[PDB]
């Protein structure tokens, strides 16, 4: 991921303020509500029929934290996204059968969530850096597909 | 929107496909799984090896739904209502994949109907397949 | 299609934007140009530096067009008819770019409407901007 | 790009048989007919009001040959598409203002034309290797955009 040092410092700066638990839940929940077809992977999560059902589902919330924990771990290895996510790539491909376009949608929803939480602090330049990061993470997760 | 000339172009082109529709659907699918392996995520239950019977059988179904569309070109939403329901509420295929299958159908047609795949005809078929895709993703949300 | 609840959500959110529309349009454009630089290729005649007067002026026009679409939510194809012809025949912006501007508009609204930008509303707005983009793109070929 | 040796040799073998004059003219003209908005870059070529006009246009044909010539020279440098097309990327961004999304369209159109020309010989495996090349070229042409 071609990220300038100032891009990289902006990302890490903001990320230190993130409550990953809560942000992971909001991002995954919003994915399922705005793009309802993504619900096809989570039928074992129970009730996903309305917005409150999705957003407050404890299983969505717990899974959200698992996703963002892995994402965080990625921000600590920005120069080697592909190796960091290799096993997660294989798994999403060979076992879970998830179309990688889903990783792109999630990235964009995460960007909306950050903007939602941080307001003016999510400046255009900071957004532009995060857009590179989410694309890099999506490309890394897609890389082992075959 | 399909123009009168597009409709004529597609009807003509599809007409020549005739009894080969089945084989061409299968071929387009194979071309899709190979060129764009992400599309295989939607068929983990299929044997996807070359010449397998699931793909052959599935090719016919796809090709037949297209024949139906051509015949009902002026009333696609109604003719394809059930398939739209299927793709939107059960299968839930990401919309981006429709473009990939469409291209592969175009390549299959270009490979089999050299005389008929003129530039105007190429343009009409691409519009037609796009129109079909819009309808099929129309009820997603 | 937009549902009754979608329409309600969109009028409510945009209503809260109010007299901030122009400003949010300008910021949406800045966000797009910085996050997706390829979009700059359509504006080589503009000064694109921060605070640019041209960006500000164009932000206002984008925002006014959206305000109109909201005012005529039950007749958008006709309300945006002129804009759709302009984009299709004079400007000829590749369709993929509409998704980028739409995403940047949502990011802008989220950043400025913390209480109204609920999941249900986020969903409605996304559907709305996608219907706007569809109209603007409907006469390309 | 990540091209398999059997993939590399499939591409090369087929390209040895391509009539660049015919194929170049056909690819560029079809792009203009199938995606009419791309005509915005070629106003100065003349009449483009109809397919026959576009396909008959001598500037279109001449320019199509030049494009495939450049493409031709990229296939001899498949391990360094980026360096090979750097100046061309710069020119397409800074002087011509061409949205790179157009590069993807030309690519897919190119594939359709190779199909039309070679029929049976353009098998699913040959197609797959050519889709990789085409994306590679598009990506290399977009790389110096800023
Ligand atoms: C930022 C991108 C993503 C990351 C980092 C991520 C990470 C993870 C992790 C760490 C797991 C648990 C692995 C395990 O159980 O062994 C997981 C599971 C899973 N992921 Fe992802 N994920 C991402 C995006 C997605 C999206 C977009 C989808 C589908 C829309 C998805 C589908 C699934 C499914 C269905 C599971 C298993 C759920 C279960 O336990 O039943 N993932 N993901
Ligand atoms: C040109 C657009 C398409 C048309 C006309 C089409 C047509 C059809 C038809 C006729 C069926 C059979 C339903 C039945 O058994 O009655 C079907 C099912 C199915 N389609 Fe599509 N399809 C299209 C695109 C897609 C693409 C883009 C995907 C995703 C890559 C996809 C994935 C599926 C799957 C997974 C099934 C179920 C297959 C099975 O389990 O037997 N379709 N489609
Ligand atoms: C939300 C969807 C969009 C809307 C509502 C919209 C609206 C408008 C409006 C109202 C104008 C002014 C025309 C006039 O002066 O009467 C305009 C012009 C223009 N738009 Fe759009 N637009 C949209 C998306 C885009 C996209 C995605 C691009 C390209 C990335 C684009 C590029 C342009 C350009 C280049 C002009 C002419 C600017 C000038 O030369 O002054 N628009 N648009
Ligand atoms: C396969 C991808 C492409 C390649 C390899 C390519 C290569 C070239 C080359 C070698 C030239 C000649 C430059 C010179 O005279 O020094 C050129 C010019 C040009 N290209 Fe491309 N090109 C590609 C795609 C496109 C597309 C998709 C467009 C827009 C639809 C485009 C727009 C132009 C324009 C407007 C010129 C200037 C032609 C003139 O002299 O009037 N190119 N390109």
């Amino acid at each position: 991921v071609h990220l300038t040092p100032e891009e990289k410092s902006a990302v890490t700066a903001l990320w230190g303020k993130v409550n990953v638990d809560e942000v992971g839940g909001e991002a995954l929940g919003r994915l399922l509500v705005v793009y309802p077809w993504t619900q096809r992977f989570f039928e074992s999560f129970g009730d996903l029929s309305t917005p409150d059902a999705v957003m407050g589902n404890p299983k969505v919330k717990a899974h959200g934290k698992k996703v963002l924990g892995a994402f965080s771990d990625g921000l600590a290895h920005l120069d080697n996204l592909k190796g960091t996510f290799a096993t997660l790539s294989e798994l999403h491909c060979d076992k879970l059968h998830v179309d990688p376009e889903n990783f792109r949608l999630l990235g964009n929803v995460l960007v909306c969530v950050l903007a939602h939480h941080f307001g003016k602090e999510f400046t255009p330049p900071v957004q532009a850096a995060y857009q590179k990061v989410v694309a890099g993470v999506a490309n890394a997760l897609a890389h082992k597909y075959h | 929107v399909l123009s009168p000339a597009d409709k004529t172009n597609v009807k003509a082109a599809w007409g020549k496909v005739g009894a080969h529709a089945g084989e061409y659907g299968a071929e387009a699918l194979e071309r899709m799984f190979l060129s764009f392996p992400t599309t295989k995520t939607y068929f983990p239950h299929f044997d996807l090896s070359h010449g397998s019977a699931q793909v052959k059988g599935h090719g016919k179904k796809v090709a037949d739904a297209l024949t139906n569309a051509v015949a009902h070109v002026d009333d696609m939403p109604n003719a394809l209502s059930a398939l739209s329901d299927l793709h939107a509420h059960k299968l839930r295929v990401d919309p981006v994949n429709f473009k990939l299958l469409s291209h592969c159908l175009l390549v299959t047609l270009a490979a089999h109907l050299p005389a008929e795949f003129t530039p105007a005809v190429h343009a009409s078929l691409d519009k037609f397949l796009a129109s079909v895709s819009t309808v099929l993703t129309s009820k997603y949300r």
